[PDB]
């Protein structure tokens, strides 16, 4: 069984990063990606990588939150800096070929469980 | 793009550079990150067009 | 932009591209730098391996240090061609070329030290002697080697810049 699991703190004041490790299948020729979820229902694309290493990333949090890839590893980190309370919410970590997608969760066909994420000010 | 360098006046709006001049001044270097081989046509002549504005676009 | 340009005027003019950097001292150490793009024909029949490459050169060369401009000059390419650049050639290729499309994919940065880096994008098939006798429980050893074609260690040094961590792109790469 192909498993991500997802390593990575919850609360905050502020600077956070959260990891993601694939197991089960090598993600060497697919793009990893990471995806948010607010309360109400919505996954938001934040961030992915591809085999070039080419960072492709979300309007709403471009420049603040940085994708990084250990290929030998087989995982996928997201630095979180700059964290504001509406940036509370539940962080996936996503992977499969970008078909018709790249920015289209239906695109990944590998999801991990999940990361609860919250910020107080 | 935009080029400061190359503004002009003139009877014109728009003038054609001849590839000579072309490949005289300064055009971007880009490349195809996952390209393994490309031609760029040449049959007849250097098939490539530039047109400068008065303004300074190219 | 134009103390740019008087900059950039004077480094070139009164430069001799016949001569290396340090021509009558000590030898100019060159470090190398790949970034590997693909590795795409691992051919058994042809005894080579095609493989594409971003080659970096770095080394120092005092006659192009400049003072005042606190950026880094990223020049046109052409300019490689008025500047000394090494003697550096694959010596197990059998075809190699830089991809020219838009422009022929060179890279020219000065820095003020006087450090200059040379980068080029290089498809080359390269050969690579197997011993099919195992296969296909066979492993292969395949090379690239890179050489001075005309100087010695008295007057060009080589090295891995940065050390194991010079070659980049291999974890990323996978074959069928
Ligand atoms: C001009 O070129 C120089 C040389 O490439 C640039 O300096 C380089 O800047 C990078 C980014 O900061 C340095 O890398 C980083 O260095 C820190 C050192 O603590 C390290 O912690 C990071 O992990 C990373 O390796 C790099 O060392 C540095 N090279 C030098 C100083 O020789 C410079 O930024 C360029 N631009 C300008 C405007 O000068």
């Amino acid at each position: 069984q192909v498993q991500l699991q997802e390593s990575g703190g919850g609360l905050v004041q502020g600077s956070l990063r959260v990891s993601c490790a694939a197991s089960g299948r090598t993600f060497t020729t697919y793009i990893m990606a990471w995806f948010r979820q607010a309360p109400g229902k919505e996954r938001e694309f934040l961030a992915a990588m591809d085999q070039g290493r080419i960072q492709y990333y979300g309007d709403s949090v471009r420049g603040r939150f940085t994708i990084s890839r250990d290929y030998a590893k087989n995982s996928v980190d997201l630095q979180l800096d700059g964290l504001r309370p509406e940036d509370t919410a539940v962080y996936y970590c996503a992977a499969g070929a970008g078909f018709w997608g790249l920015r289209t969760a239906s695109s990944y066909h590998y999801w991990g469980q999940g990361t609860q994420v919250t910020v107080s000010s | 793009w935009k080029d400061e360098r190359l503004k002009f006046k003139g009877p014109m709006t728009v003038l054609r550079l001849n590839n000579l001049m072309a490949s005289k001044i300064w055009t971007p270097d880009t490349f195809f990150h996952n390209g393994k081989k490309s031609v760029a046509h040449n049959m007849t002549m250097p098939n490539k067009l530039l047109r400068i504005t008065e303004d300074g676009t190219l | 932009m134009s103390f740019v340009k008087e900059t950039v005027d004077k480094l070139l003019k009164g430069y001799d591209i016949r001569l290396r950097p340090d021509f009558g001292g000590p030898p100019v150490c060159v470090g190398m730098n790949i970034d590997i793009a693909s590795i795409d024909m691992v051919s058994e029949v042809n005894m080579d391996y095609t493989l594409t490459m971003y080659f970096q050169q770095y080394w120092r060369d005092k006659r192009l240090a400049y003072s005042g401009i606190p950026l880094n000059l990223t020049l046109d390419n052409r300019v490689a061609d008025q500047l000394w650049v090494p003697d550096t050639y694959f010596l197990n290729d059998k075809k190699s070329f830089v991809h020219g499309v838009t422009v022929k994919n060179r890279m020219i940065r000065l820095h003020p030290d006087g450090t200059v880096l040379y980068g080029l994008r290089i498809t080359t098939t390269a050969a690579c002697m197997m011993d099919l006798r195992r296969y296909p429980l066979d492993e292969q050893n395949c090379t690239l080697e890179i050489e001075s074609y005309g100087y010695t260690t008295d007057d060009i040094e080589f090295y891995w810049r940065g050390g194991d961590k010079a070659v980049t792109g291999v974890e990323r790469i996978e074959l069928p």
